[PDB]
RNA sequence: AUUAUUGCUCUUCAACGAGGAAUUCCUAGUAAGCGCAAGUCAUCAGCUUGCGUUGAUUACGUCCCUGCCCUUUGUACACACC
RNA sequence: GGUGAAAUUCUUGGAUUUAUUGAAGACUAACUACUGCGAAAGCAUUUGCCAAGGACGUUUUCAUUAAUCAAGAACGAAAGUUAGGGGAUCGAAGAUGAUCAGAUACCGUCGUAGUCUUAACCAUAAACUAUGCCGACUAGGGAUCGGGUGGUGUUUUUUUAAUGACCCACUCGGCACCUUACGAGAAAUCAAAGUCUUUGGGUUCUGGGGGGAGUAUGGUCGCAAGGCUGAAACUUAAAGGAAUUG
């Protein structure tokens, strides 16, 4: 299992029609110089490190 | 590289139409449409549908013979909607995501120097 | 009622007229 | 009264345009009064576009959208698409964006 | 029970001589019984695949080829032109408003003789340094270039076969001929032959179909 | 005091094995659990009004549902969409 | 297949999808616009023919020949009517599947007339700019369509030109928008709806509270349907317009 580890770096809001939902730039450890967008399940703050099952994919919207 | 047909994905509402033949067309090759895979007259069209028969169809398509093939996608055209249905692009997205591969594609959604009286009458289909 | 029935209603009944009167001639 | 100098819609020495059918009711419409949009798309999609390349032969192929103006019947352009309605000001503004 | 998989024939498209690959694709057909064979059968068909699928290069992205199934020698059947098309999302994007489109076409015979009746598009171009937003020409202008399209058209066919006019077609000599004896009229901009059908072939011969094969 | 005011003792020992579609209330000394005093009251609290005691989990967001405000806009309504 | 969802419906007759051809009639997509032309109705594929037209240019011609018009006449969307042809499509009537308390409808199906064309009718539309025509005057702005004039303007190369397309200034005459408002209006708004109690350039037509009523009658036109002309008795205190706040 290839484990993958991102810190917040920032926090951009809340999608999802509930709102439950947060979009978030993180910046991977493991060699950063490369940033992707989350969106998150809990409550989050700056500097926080998700685990990002699998890598590369991103989403967007939330309806 | 290698062995190439005709996709033509016809998707217009309450169905989706997936049928890939010989690059001449005289000669079909497995059919399968949206209204098969799911039964409810109202999802005749949906995604879900049209993906599991995109499946259903990219299984024969290489259990016969085609590794590849090229698509013609279609919506009802003549003096109707000419807009791409619902369970077209889930068609194309699960027939490349199956196994399948992909070359030079384009529309063929028949548009005319208009005529023929449009149905539904000058006052329009209204409720 | 509408003006364009209202007309209709009153060219029937001329009609009727028209066609009770003949019965006369 | 009168609600725009344009009436209907944009028709000032003519006097006869000649009818469309609209794309939603199919309810005709003169061309002229019409309200259109060209439903420039592109043949795939958001996600798509990935997973068309990758099992696709060709380098990155070339894509080429679709195009098809579309015609609204007023109704139909205020039940969902250009339309809201304005203040009675905000309508004098024929800026598009 | 059946199955006709577990039955058909199989077949491979070459394709004529003037471009690229003569081999093409695949096909089915079944198997050539007594009574009801795959040959004279079918065969006949016609294929439509793009000319940049089998030119190799992209210059060519749009202009759609029909070619026609005419002769057979097993697992090995050639073909011969049968028309040209252009591809709708080329179309659809060369079609801006505010500007002015022409058209014009002409039947016409060639030397083996086939007749045919091309197309051929114009649009009026903006000039690099017009200031006024449309860029009309004058009808009287439209009525000039089509004539002229007209005239040349006639000229550029009944040259030796589609043979020389597919050699002909191919690297668009047409096209800025067009666009010479125009420019004495007005700009334009595109202006390409884009369709052309077949509609009179004339015998057989299979002598001539046999010269694009080796 | 029977149709049994309430209280005590013995005996009798039910349904209920966490509850379908649904639906209420709530963000910190709060929820929930716990009992008290007061009102009523001759006698009777499974009710209420307050009270302190033990003391969490989870949000700190949104417009999806529902409810209401606000513009805009239509009105031939003004006893005003009953 | 069709829909919000369905059902009527079509399917060993391989339906729906596919391919190659063919026939029939209608239509003219995209280019199409605050763009063109016509007296108005109206008019968008090509090409040949036939006659016609405005604008512009004009140190040509004639010389008051003109403006507007009761009577009278030309044309006149759609439908409708007569007689042929045509009859693809869509489709008043009718019949249905549903919806509904009902559902003679909306929505779905079948589909007669019709839709198209010739010969003849009919003469009506919110036939709209709800705004007569001719002439003069009154105020700014950037676009644009046609014509013309001016330039050691651009771009086209060949050897400079000549052309053509483009650019800038101006000028007639078009279709419109903009801002202003001296001015007008009950207002909304209006470069006319302005130059009106400081009330007169020329001319045509219509209206005089509301209903009764475009009814009765007579005349007249029409195959008809109906067109044109067109009252009264009686009833009645409002009906109506533009703007305001709810
Ligand atoms: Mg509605
Ligand atoms: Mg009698
Ligand atoms: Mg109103
Ligand atoms: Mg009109
Ligand atoms: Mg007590
Ligand atoms: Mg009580
Ligand atoms: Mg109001
Ligand atoms: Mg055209
Ligand atoms: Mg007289
Ligand atoms: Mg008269
Ligand atoms: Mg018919
Ligand atoms: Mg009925
Ligand atoms: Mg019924
Ligand atoms: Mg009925
Ligand atoms: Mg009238
Ligand atoms: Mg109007
Ligand atoms: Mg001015
Ligand atoms: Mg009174
Ligand atoms: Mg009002
Ligand atoms: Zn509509």
């Amino acid at each position: 299992t290839p484990v993958t580890l991102a810190k917040v770096i920032k926090v951009l809001g809340r999608t999802g029609s509930r709102g439950g939902v947060t979009q978030v730039r993180v910046e991977f450890l493991e060699d950063t110089s490369r940033t992707i967008v989350r969106n998150v399940k809990g409550p989050v703050r700056e500097n926080d490190i998700l685990v990002l099952m699998e890598s590369e994919r991103e989403a967007r919207r939330l309806r | 590289s290698q062995v190439f047909g005709v996709a033509r994905i016809y998707a217009s509402f309450n169905d989706t139409f997936v049928h890939v033949t010989d690059l001449s067309g005289k000669e079909t090759i497995a059919r399968v449409t949206g209204g098969m895979k799911v039964k409810a007259d109202r999802d005749e069209s949906s995604p879900y549908a049209a993906m599991l028969a995109a499946q259903d169809v990219a299984a024969k398509c290489k259990e016969v013979g085609i590794t590849a093939v090229h698509v013609k996608i279609r919506a009802t055209g003549g003096t109707r909607t000419k807009t791409p249905g619902p369970g077209g692009q889930a068609a194309l997205r699960a027939l490349a995501r199956s196994g399948l591969r992909i070359g030079r594609i384009e529309d063929v959604t028949p548009v005319p120097s208009d005529s023929t009286r449009k149905k539904g009458g000058r006052r329009g289909r209204r409720l | 009622m509408r003006a364009k029935w209202r007309k209709k209603r009153t060219r029937r009944l001329k009609r009727k007229r028209r066609k009770v009167r003949a019965r006369s001639k | 009264p009168k609600k725009r100098a344009s009436n209907g819609r944009n028709k000032k020495g003519r006097g006869h345009v000649k009818p469309v059918r609209c794309v939603n009711c199919s309810k005709s419409i003169p061309k002229d009064k019409a309200i259109k949009r060209m439903a420039i798309r592109n043949i795939v999609e958001a996600a798509a576009v990935r997973d068309l390349s990758e099992a696709s032969v060709y380098p990155e192929y070339a894509l080429p959208k679709t195009y098809n103006k579309l015609h609204y019947c007023v109704s139909c352009a205020i039940h969902a698409r250009i339309v809201r309605v304005r203040s009675r000001e905000d309508r004098k503004n024929r800026a598009p964006p | 029970v059946v199955d006709p998989f577990t039955r058909k024939e199989w077949f491979d498209i070459k394709a004529p001589s003037t471009f690229e690959n003569r081999n093409v694709g695949k096909t089915l057909v079944n198997k050539s019984t007594g009574l009801k064979s795959a040959s004279d059968a079918l065969k006949g068909r016609v294929v439509e695949v793009c000319l940049a699928d089998l030119q190799g290069s992209e210059d060519h992205s749009f202009r759609k080829i029909k070619l026609r199934v005419d002769e057979v020698q097993g697992k090995n059947l050639l073909t011969n032109f049968h028309g040209m098309d252009f591809t709708t999302d080329k179309l659809r994007s060369m079609v801006r408003k505010w500007q002015t489109l022409i058209e014009a076409n002409v039947t016409v015979k060639t030397s083996d003789d086939y007749v045919l009746r091309i197309f051929a598009i114009a649009f009026t171009r903006k000039q690099a340094n017009q200031v006024k937003r449309h860029s009309y020409a004058q009808s009287s202008h439209i009525r000039a270039i089509r004539k002229v399209i007209s005239e040349i058209l006639t000229k550029e066919v009944q040259g030796s076969t589609l043979a020389q006019l597919t050699s002909k077609l191919i690297p668009e000599v047409i096209n800025k001929e067009i666009e010479n004896a125009t420019k004495d009229i007005f700009p334009l901009q595109n202006i390409h032959v884009r369709k052309v059908k077949l509609l009179k072939q004339p015998k057989f011969d299979v002598g001539a179909l046999m010269a694009l094969h080796g």
